[PDB]
RNA sequence: UCUGUUUACCAGGUCAGGUCCGGAAGGAAGCAGCCAAGGCAGA
RNA sequence: AGGACCGAACCGACUAAUGUUGAAAAAUUAGCGGAUGACUUGUGGCUGGGGGUGAAAGGCCAAUCAAACCGGGAGAUAGCU
RNA sequence: CGAAGGUGUGCUGUGAGGCAUGCUGGAGGUAUCAGAAGUGCGAAUGCUGACAUAAGUAACGAUAAAGCGGGUGAAAAGCCCGCUCGCCGGAAGACCAAGGGUUCCUGUCCAACGUUAAUCGGGGCAGGGUGAGUCGACCCCUAAGGCGAGGCCGAAAGGCGUAGUCGAUGGGAAACAGGUUAAUAUUCCUGUACUUGGUGUUACUGCGAAGGGGGGACGGAGAAGGCUAUGUUGGCCGGGCG
RNA sequence: UACGGUGCUGAAGCAACAAAUGCCCUGCUUCCAGGAAAAGCCUCUAAGCAUCAGGUAACAUCAAAUCGUACCCCAAACCG
């Protein structure tokens, strides 16, 4: 859902550019 | 208490704003030696 | 008008939460264009490039905010932002 | 070029040059929506808009 | 609250179904600014994760400030790597701890929202 | 001496995950979880 | 009717104390005078130093006035320290 | 294989001084006899910088006043949340002009700044934010006053002023209620309007100015009648039996 | 309901009284110290122009440019 995607999305991005 | 410098624009340029200046001969003068010291801003303006 | 001075007046695509706001909502867009263009020559223009219907134009001018970098002190550059009504029949294109 | 320019008509490089400002319209646009990668083009267009002006005159002046 | 309990569940949900590929293709705003090939080795950096956060005692994970030294050798000799990627790790773990107690006081729309992708000065890169 | 629960690495055993050697066969040091065990208690 | 009376805003500054390296390079607190007028206040203008302006105290002219301020003569002069 | 300079130590000259040398320093120094001097400092209420002293003293800006629970956090008397307490209320409230110029709103940070801490801020960094035919400025018109073609005057510069042309603090067309943003709204949105111009048609038609006349167009004091904003009570409607 | 709000629905919506320093009123009465200018605005015509032009009314139609607009203003943002 929105937290899932919200959790997933910048948690495997927001890992990657950081 | 009611202190000296209560400002204003339109006094302000008025005074001694640019054009005030190249109205006269001394204005013109002024703008010379500034011209000559080689200021920031000559005048008061914005 | 010329088209010369058209294609010189639209800089870009303002984005930010107001503008989708209204692009959403009132059927609106947000441009920042040059500083010198006016009312008529943005409706112009919209209407033109993009080949959609204005309906009218509001605009306001942005002073530039002031900035520090390393102790010094400068002055970010003004600039004009459009809001644009398009006539609700139109669907927005971006090319 | 300049050359290649220089041989052309007056009308054909009215044309240009308004391909030109359209292809320049284009790429700023591109470039204030985050879409550009090349950005050695503006540079490019912007100069040759330059180029045609400054033919278009020598034309017209003599 | 968020621990490395619900972190080790994160990851460990998060190596079954995680890929660089399919996760690279569903942004199209943070695949242009920041390089889209700099994403990540899912399967390498997930089973490390795993190994890592496998290598703790229980109240270390739901507990995560208490690590120090003596645990960072303790870990990274456990799974046989370096001490310096399981203060990495321990880095990635408190930024996510940042991240999801702003998820928690915003709701969830203005901390989605307002989220930034940020360069030194406005040139590409530099 | 049963039961309740406590003690990160630096007492023990199992040692998942992961990691070293090997092409492979397999070994191995051992983090966690568990049980001894040591704190402290119901008897 | 009134340079009338009592009295707030408003204008002022009579006494007392505090303050006196102040909360303030002239104030505060408690009282005091005028308060429909020779009143009071806003915006703008005018008068320039051997001059202004003064219900006149040598008062006032940017916290500097028995002759403003700034630059010049100028390194005035100093039988004085 | 260690110059100048810094720091010691030892020796030597009647004295200003000289020599040697341990450490420091890391690249310049200079015998001899001459030459030229910005040539020697403790004072000048000397000039600049640095560091003392009083002293961890005085002081921390209105004697309107705080208390507790929870949150955040490395750390909460001061920040956010809730609850009681207290002060202003012809203001310590709300809206402008002036003046300032981003201080506005969000996120983030706590060195310096904030007379203490500060997680907070009018502080730092990044982003956003100001939407008008009818609100102002512009614009039309003039006041005092200014500039002022020709002109009069004056050693030169310049002074005065005519026709003009500027100059608001004054005169000149027109929009309201509601809804909305984290931050604009008489501007955006909903509804309902209004004014001045341009072109067009149609019907009618003497139209024309820098000239003429009206209008615009004006004091103080007073009086008190008509009202409205507004408020109080009742009716009304919703809830309450504590 | 992300506990920040979003969406739907929506009662009554009157009367008496009091009442300004606001409005009627740039009025009215009185006094003497006798209380701006000019344009928009209405009308009269001269030069002129006359079936042109131009004026009046209704309907249609277009235009209304630009700049200010945040926030503070009995003040921690103005003058000290
Ligand atoms: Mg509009
Ligand atoms: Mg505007
Ligand atoms: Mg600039
Ligand atoms: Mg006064
Ligand atoms: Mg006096
Ligand atoms: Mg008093
Ligand atoms: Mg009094
Ligand atoms: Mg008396
Ligand atoms: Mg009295
Ligand atoms: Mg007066
Ligand atoms: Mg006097
Ligand atoms: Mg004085
Ligand atoms: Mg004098
Ligand atoms: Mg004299
Ligand atoms: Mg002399
Ligand atoms: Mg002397
Ligand atoms: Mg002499
Ligand atoms: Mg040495
Ligand atoms: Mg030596
Ligand atoms: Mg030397
Ligand atoms: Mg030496
Ligand atoms: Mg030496
Ligand atoms: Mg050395
Ligand atoms: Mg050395
Ligand atoms: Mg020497
Ligand atoms: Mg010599
Ligand atoms: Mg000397
Ligand atoms: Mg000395
Ligand atoms: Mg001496
Ligand atoms: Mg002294
Ligand atoms: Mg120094
Ligand atoms: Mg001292
Ligand atoms: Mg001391
Ligand atoms: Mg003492
Ligand atoms: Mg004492
Ligand atoms: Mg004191
Ligand atoms: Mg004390
Ligand atoms: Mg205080
Ligand atoms: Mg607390
Ligand atoms: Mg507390
Ligand atoms: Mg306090
Ligand atoms: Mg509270
Ligand atoms: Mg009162
Ligand atoms: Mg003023
Ligand atoms: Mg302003
Ligand atoms: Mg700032
Ligand atoms: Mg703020
Ligand atoms: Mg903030
Ligand atoms: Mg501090
Ligand atoms: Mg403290
Ligand atoms: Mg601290
Ligand atoms: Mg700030
Ligand atoms: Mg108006
Ligand atoms: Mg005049
Ligand atoms: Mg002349
Ligand atoms: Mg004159
Ligand atoms: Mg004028
Ligand atoms: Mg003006
Ligand atoms: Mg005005
Ligand atoms: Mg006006
Ligand atoms: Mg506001
Ligand atoms: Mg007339
Ligand atoms: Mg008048
Ligand atoms: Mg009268
Ligand atoms: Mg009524
Ligand atoms: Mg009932
Ligand atoms: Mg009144
Ligand atoms: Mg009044
Ligand atoms: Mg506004
Ligand atoms: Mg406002
Ligand atoms: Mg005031
Ligand atoms: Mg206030
Ligand atoms: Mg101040």
């Amino acid at each position: 859902m929105k937290q899932s995607t919200l959790a997933l999305l910048l948690l495997l991005l927001l890992l990657t550019p950081v | 208490m009611k202190r000296t410098f209560q400002p204003s624009v339109l006094k302000r340029n008025r005074s001694h704003g640019f054009r005030a200046r190249m109205a006269t001969k001394n204005g013109r003068q002024v703008l010379a030696r500034r011209r000559a010291k080689g200021r920031a801003r000559l005048t008061v303006s914005k | 008008i010329r088209e010369e001075r058209l294609l010189k007046v639209l800089r870009a695509p303002h984005v930010s939460e107001k503008a989708s706001t209204a692009m959403e909502k009132s059927n609106t867009i947000v441009l920042k264009v040059a500083k010198d263009a006016t009312k008529a020559e943005i409706k112009a223009a919209v209407q033109k490039l993009f080949e959609v219907e204005v309906e009218v134009v509001n605009t306001l001018v942005v002073k530039g905010k002031v900035k520090r970098h390393g102790q010094r002190i400068g002055r970010r550059s003004d600039w004009k932002k459009a809001y644009v009504t398009l006539k609700e029949g139109q669907n927005l294109d971006f090319v | 070029k300049a050359k290649e320019l220089r041989e052309k008509s007056v009308e054909e490089l009215n044309t240009e040059l308004l391909n030109l400002l359209r292809e320049q319209f284009n790429l700023r646009m591109q470039a204030a929506s985050g879409q550009l990668q090349q950005s050695h083009l503006l540079k490019q267009v912007r100069r040759d808009v330059a180029r045609v002006k400054t033919l278009l005159n020598e034309k017209a002046g003599a | 609250g968020f621990d490395l309990n619900d972190f080790l569940e994160q990851l460990r949900q998060m190596k079954n179904m995680g890929g660089x590929x399919x996760x690279x293709x569903x942004x199209x705003x943070x695949x242009x600014x920041x390089x889209x090939x700099x994403x990540x080795x899912d399967d390498k950096v997930l089973v490390r994760m795993e190994a890592i956060i496998n290598s703790m005692t229980m109240k270390e994970r739901a507990k995560p400030e208490i690590i120090k030294g003596s645990r960072k050798r303790r870990i990274a000799a456990g799974c046989g790597m370096q001490v310096q990627d399981v203060n990495r790790l321990l880095k990635q773990f408190d930024d996510m701890q940042r991240m999801m107690k702003k998820m928690k006081k915003g709701g969830x729309x203005x901390x989605x929202x307002x989220x930034x992708x940020x360069x030194x000065x406005x040139x590409x890169x530099x």
